[PDB]
């Protein structure tokens, strides 16, 4: 279930930077953010 | 004959003597929630083309919740002040009416006016009154509440992703809510409002105390470093109480002893630390 | 349920949909009286906590 | 009017004083549409499975 | 059919409560004696 | 002829209805002739707004056959069916249940027909009869009479017998009531009976009201987080306040009785509400001769 | 006799120079034309108006109503006890009047320091100490309108009457600007939101959350103050005790010995006594009495003299009464309770 | 006895009132109560309310037989299996 989450969230990161495609570092930042939010409860 | 569109309820938030006027500066430390509500509501007004191109499925409904005393309603005030499009606010428990059928009408016309007027925003505060889990289908009052909930859901679901109508809905206890409301496609965003921890407490103190003369030698770091997980609506009461304490004795500059006695007055936690267990 | 073409219905014992099933639902199995009109069906439930 | 055309659960116009039938109306109501629309189950198929 | 609320003195005048209409001030008709209309019981009243 | 012309209008099938408001009216700034109204300008006294039973609301430009001085909001008036002119003021109304809880054929006894209680009988009569027949005896001393009494004790004793005798010997207006009779199904139907009972009993000069079996109502409040019977507590919190709060009264005397006392809420046992608490023994070896 | 009533209703909007939409209070909407002279400048959307019944034309506009309930709770009060009659807690009186009067007058002080005065406070303490007496003492002395409700009469069996009444009384307070709402026995309605409940209940939860919304929601009061008094503050909803809504909580306790002297001197005043009384012993015994008990002492000491036909009190009867009441209070609960 | 447990609050008491009233309408006759121990045992309130409603029903039944001009020409008749749980105020003579 978290893989769908990381795919959903990786788009918002490109949205913030006003881009048109999704780079790999966006994926990894989304990965770390999901790990971190899961680390709490 | 036909009529030009006419309705009732909350009219318009007439925008002259109605903006409650709270700048974004009076809200401190809540940058996360600020930025994400901004991109949830105001950005889709303009950057819709990006959504279509990337394919991220623009969100429609947003629900925010948390423990009492964390400024959920202050964001609604801030947005209503700074918005450019139409704004509408209603109280969750006004839809119920004695005369049969007035509730459903009052909902459908609110939605109709919001639709035909402009790219508006509806705001419903404290919705625990209507949407709840259980029911009893013999008392009648539950019958009216059922009809209201059903057709509200129906008509929120009837929009076409073109008329740019958004909904902001807030609540106090998120436990007793029917999940059928938060089904995907209706209220797609959930926002949690926690309590300040360390970073926000200092910012709240620094912003609040800018209005008082507050002497010159008072120290604030002595109070932020303490541990007591107070809410965000207690910082305000702390500063207010110290100010009144100074007024009592006819001195118009607040001193440190004021802060001390005020802090002790507000908190009131005895020990609750029964020791021989440790 | 989609590949075998059965009317996939789920039940959670809530109260909004209860009125559609019956007036009060004193007993439970009344859904059978509604399921037989659409016989090829699958009942699905879930447990959390 | 013939009785057979007079189906159950149908909307019909009706004259004022004699209350006699006069015409027919298309719209009808059903339960299942309302229950299923409340539920909102996600139809899918085999394509999305992984592992 | 209605329910009576009370009476008042020296000249019969009565209060009538019906189920969904108003409360009325009424009197009796000639064919019925005034003794047996003890307070608080169902009565039948005409429609005009 | 004029009085008969008035009389022949007053056909008795009036409606009945409630006054909502009384208004002070002033003529307009400007006037006309050929087309002026007697009622828009050219009125200067009082006007009224009434609510009919059939849920209409009418403004009245001319009050009618009753002097405006004696009306106040909430009054109950009988009104002509067609014009909705006001025609009469009715006696105020009391719920059909309450008018039932009044004695009207007296119980018949004597204080002689109780054995073995010579102190409690005195303790009651001294606190209920004298403040009703010998006011001056308390006035001269500069004191306030005791305010309502509780009687309690094990079941097979004289608790209710005494109240019966008391009603048989006094001459005040006497109301008999029972605890569970104040519980009702629809929310807020109870308190309306509590306050109607007290309201009726203070429209008579000396009155006593006897709350039997109070432990149906006075049960201790508790903190509960899942579910509870908040309803009857919310009617008790009416009784407490009718008995001693804002706008103190003085013309109603309260008696209450029970056979359990560890249950009742402390806020109902306070010194101001239940004033003298007197208690009955199991009869001693001598009385048991007298009873037989 | 030759007169007729007129229908009451409410205006929604002016359509053209001669077309208005009105809603009667009872039901059907209508389209209706005006009368020529009425100063059409004044028919703002929302004003109450009176219609002629034969043909439905505007005929007169009116001021806002007051529902008889609010009128009645506007002004019924014995209203005459002085601060002289309250002894033993002057400090609490200072603490309270520093919120409900000093910022109605004198507003220029606070704006000098930079704060906003509190909105409301609550009183709490064990039964029989005087939480109500203090409020009557306030209502006697100071001159601003004063609504006075018992928080249990405002409930009615139809569907949405309660929330309607609460909105109406806060409107009536907004019209007349210096006002004080007093809300007695609040624990009847404050309760707590049940996790399960029952149908006959949830009306009360609607009403409560409605009151909260008017006390602080997306709106702002000015010059309205409220004070609330309760017997036991443990079972209060955690939202209603938020510092935004009720700012200060004032504790009223059992009297200190010095306070017992102070209180007893009063109700001993008018009694025809004899000049040999030593209050200090009566103080010495009265451990743990509430204020309401000392009135009772002063009553029994007279009762023991109504028999034996002494028209004067003497010091022995005070001893008798004190011991007689001392042993009757062995069946109360003596739990203090605390808001948290 | 099990016929005297009802859905809503204050219903059982009403039923007992009109039961005795309908009995009073006639000249005189018998009432048979069966399986009493389901309707009232004793009063033991503690913590959260327990059996409070049934207790109010029992109190109304008790009150109908005693205090202020009793029923007169009516005889009752009861039965049970475990009578140790009956309430003292119900077993007092003048009633049983
Ligand atoms: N940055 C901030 N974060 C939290 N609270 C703040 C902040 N700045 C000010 N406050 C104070 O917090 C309070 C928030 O008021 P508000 O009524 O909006 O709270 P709420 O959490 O929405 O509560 P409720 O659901 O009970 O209405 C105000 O009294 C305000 O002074
Ligand atoms: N300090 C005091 N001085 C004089 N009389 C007092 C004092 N405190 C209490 N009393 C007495 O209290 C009696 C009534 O108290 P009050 O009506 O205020 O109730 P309360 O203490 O608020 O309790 P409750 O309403 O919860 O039963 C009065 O008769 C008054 O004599
Ligand atoms: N001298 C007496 N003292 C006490 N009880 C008596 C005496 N004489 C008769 N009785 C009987 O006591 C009963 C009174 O009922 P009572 O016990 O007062 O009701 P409750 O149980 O509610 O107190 C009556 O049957 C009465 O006949
Ligand atoms: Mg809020
Ligand atoms: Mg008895
Ligand atoms: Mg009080």
């Amino acid at each position: 279930a978290e893989v769908k989450g990381v795919c959903t969230e990786a788009g918002m990161y490109a949205l913030r930077e006003r881009r048109v495609h999704v780079t790999q570092e966006d994926f990894e930042m989304a990965v770390a953010k999901v790990m971190q939010k899961d680390s709490e409860k | 004959d036909v009529l030009p569109p006419e309705a009732d309820s909350s009219i318009m938030m007439l925008t002259s003597d109605q903006k409650p006027d709270v700048m974004y500066a009076d809200i401190g430390g809540m940058d996360i929630q600020k930025q994400e509500v901004r991109e949830a509501v105001e950005l889709p007004l303009t950057h819709f083309e990006l959504y279509k191109q990337i394919g991220i499925d623009p969100p429609r409904g947003v629900l925010m919740y948390g423990p009492p005393g964390c400024g959920k309603t202050m964001l609604a005030k801030a947005v209503a002040h700074h918005t450019t499009a139409a704004f509408i606010r209603v109280v969750g428990s006004e839809f119920v009416q004695k005369y049969l059928g007035e509730g459903p009408r009052m909902v459908r016309d609110v939605f109709r006016l919001a639709k035909e007027n402009a790219p508006a925003i509806i705001f419903i505060d404290e919705i625990d009154a209507i949407a709840t889990k259980r029911f009893d289908a013999q008392t009648g009052a539950d019958r009216e509440v059922q009809r209201i909930l059903l057709e509200l859901l129906n008509q929120m679901d009837g929009f076409d992703q073109n008329v740019n109508v958004k909904v902001i809905m807030a609540t106090n206890r998120a436990d007793t809510l029917d999940p059928a409301l938060l089904r995907p496609g209706r209220l797609d965003r959930k926002i949690e409002f926690p309590l300040p921890d360390r970073r926000q407490k200092r910012l709240i103190f620094s912003t609040i105390t800018s209005k008082m003369n507050l002497s010159e030698e008072v120290d604030l770091e002595d109070y932020v470093a303490r541990p007591d997980k107070i809410s965000g609506a207690d910082i305000n009461s702390i500063c207010q109480e110290s100010g009144m304490l100074a007024v009592r004795e006819n001195r118009y500059i607040v001193l440190a002893k004021d802060f001390e006695k005020a802090y002790k007055t507000v908190i009131k936690k005895d020990e609750q630390e029964h020791e021989f267990y440790k | 349920a989609h590949h075998t073409d059965c009317t996939f219905i789920r039940v959670s014992g809530s109260e909004l949909v209860q009125k559609f099933i019956g007036e009060g639902a004193r007993m439970v199995r009344e859904l059978f009286v509604m399921a037989r009109e659409h016989a090829p069906s699958i009942i699905f439930m879930d447990e959390i906590d | 009017i013939d009785i057979n055309d007079v189906t159950p659960n149908c909307r019909v116009a009706l004259r004022n004083d004699s209350y006699t039938l006069h015409k027919i109306l298309p719209n009808k109501v059903d339960p299942l549409v309302s229950l299923m629309m409340v539920e909102k189950v996600p139809d899918s198929t085999y394509e999305m499975i992984g592992g | 059919c209605t329910k009576i609320i009370n009476a008042d003195s020296e000249d019969p005048k009565y209060i009538i409560n019906v189920k969904q209409f108003a409360k009325f001030v009424v009197d009796l008709s000639d064919q019925v004696a005034p003794t047996d209309i003890e307070e608080g019981m169902r009565v039948g009243v005409d429609r005009n | 002829e004029n009085s008969e012309k008035i009389k022949v209008n007053k056909t008795l099938p009036y409606l009945v209805s409630n006054v909502i408001e009384l208004l002070d009216v002033d003529p307009n700034d400007q006037e006309e002739d050929g087309a002026n109204i007697d009622l828009d300008s050219q009125r200067k006294g009082k006007c009224a707004v009434i609510k009919t039973s059939t849920r209409q609301t009418y403004f009245l430009p001319v009050i009618g056959l009753v002097d405006a001085e004696k009306l106040k909001p909430g009054d109950l008036v009988g009104v002509n069916k067609d014009s909705y002119l006001i025609l009469e003021t009715l006696p105020t109304e009391y719920d059909s249940r309450v008018k039932a809880m009044e004695v009207d054929e007296r119980p018949t006894e004597q204080y002689s027909d109780i054995g073995g209680l010579d102190k409690q009988i005195q303790e009651l009569v001294e606190a209920i009869v004298l403040p009703m027949n010998h006011k001056e005896k308390f006035e001269n001393l500069g004191i306030q009479p005791p305010k309502g009494v509780l009687m309690y004790g094990p079941p097979g004793t004289g608790k209710t017998l005494l109240a019966r005798a008391c009603a048989a010997q006094t001459k005040a207006t006497f109301l008999k009531l029972a605890g569970p009779q104040l519980v009702q199904m629809f929310i807020g139907d109870g308190a309306k009976l509590v306050r109607d009972a007290f309201a009726l009993a203070k429209e008579k000069a000396p009155s006593i009201i006897f709350i039997d079996e109070l432990d149906a109502i006075g049960t201790k409040r508790f903190d509960s987080e899942k579910a509870g019977d908040r309803e009857v507590q919310r009617t008790m919190l009416e009784l407490l306040n009718q008995l001693d709060g804002f706008q103190p009264n003085t013309q109603v005397k309260v008696i209450a009785a029970t056979n359990r006392v560890d249950i009742l809420d402390p806020a109902l046992l306070r010194s101001g509400r239940l004033d003298r608490k007197i208690e009955f023994p199991m009869p001693n070896e001598e009385a048991r001769a007298r009873i037989m | 006799l030759q007169s007729v009533g007129q229908i009451v209703g409410e205006v929604l909007k002016q359509l053209t120079e001669e077309k208005f939409i009105v809603k009667a209070t009872n039901g059907p909407r209508y389209v209706v034309g005006c009368r020529r002279q009425l100063d059409k400048s004044k028919l703002k959307p929302g004003t109450r108006v009176a219609l002629d019944m034969t043909t439905l034309t505007i005929m007169r506009y009116l001021p806002r109503e007051v529902d008889p309930l609010v009128y009645n709770m506007s002004h019924e009060d014995p209203g005459n006890v002085s601060y002289s009659e309250i002894g033993g807690l002057s400090e609490q009186i200072r603490e309270l009047r520093e919120v409900i009067e000093l910022p109605l007058t004198n507003p220029e002080l606070f704006q000098r320091v930079g704060i906003i005065p509190p909105k409301g406070c609550l009183l709490y303490g064990p039964p029989g100490t005087g939480k109500t007496l203090l409020a009557r003492a306030v209502a006697s002395q100071l001159d601003c309108n004063f609504l006075k409700v018992v928080s249990s009469s405002i409930v009615d069996k139809y569907i949405g009457e309660s929330a309607r009444l609460i909105r109406e009384m806060f409107n009536y307070a907004r019209d007349h600007q210096p006002c004080i709402i007093f809300m007695d026995e609040i624990d009847a309605i404050g309760g707590r939101r049940f996790s399960e409940g029952t149908s006959a209940d949830r009306e009360i939860q609607r009403t409560l959350m409605e009151l909260l919304n008017q006390m602080d929601g997306f709106d702002t009061l000015h010059r309205v103050k409220m004070i609330m008094a309760t017997n036991r503050p443990d079972t209060l909803d955690p939202a209603l005790l938020r510092p935004g809504r009720l700012d200060r909580k004032i504790h009223i306790d059992l009297p200190n010995e010095q306070a017992r002297l102070d209180i007893l001197k009063i109700h001993a005043g008018p009694i025809t006594k004899h000049g040999e009384i030593d209050y200090e012993a009566i103080v010495k015994l009265s451990d743990g009495f509430n204020g309401a008990d000392l009135r009772n002492v002063c009553t029994e000491a007279g009762m023991f003299a109504i028999r034996a036909d002494h028209d004067f009190v003497v010091q022995e009867d005070f001893m008798k009464a004190v011991r007689k009441v001392a042993d009757s209070k062995k069946l109360e609960s003596k739990l203090d309770y605390k808001p948290v | 006895g099990s016929e005297l447990v009802q859905k809503y609050v204050g219903e059982g008491a009403r039923m007992v009132r009109e039961l005795f009233e309908m009995a009073r309408t006639k000249k005189a006759c018998l009432i048979f109560f069966d399986e009493i121990d389901a309707i009232g045992g004793a009063r033991f309130d503690d913590g959260a309310g327990g059996d409070n409603e049934v207790q109010r029903t029992m109190l109304e039944l008790i009150n109908q037989l005693d205090g202020f001009d009793p029923r007169g020409n009516i005889k009752v008749l009861m039965a049970t299996n475990r009578p140790d749980t009956l309430d003292p105020a119900l077993m007092r003579p003048g009633r049983l």
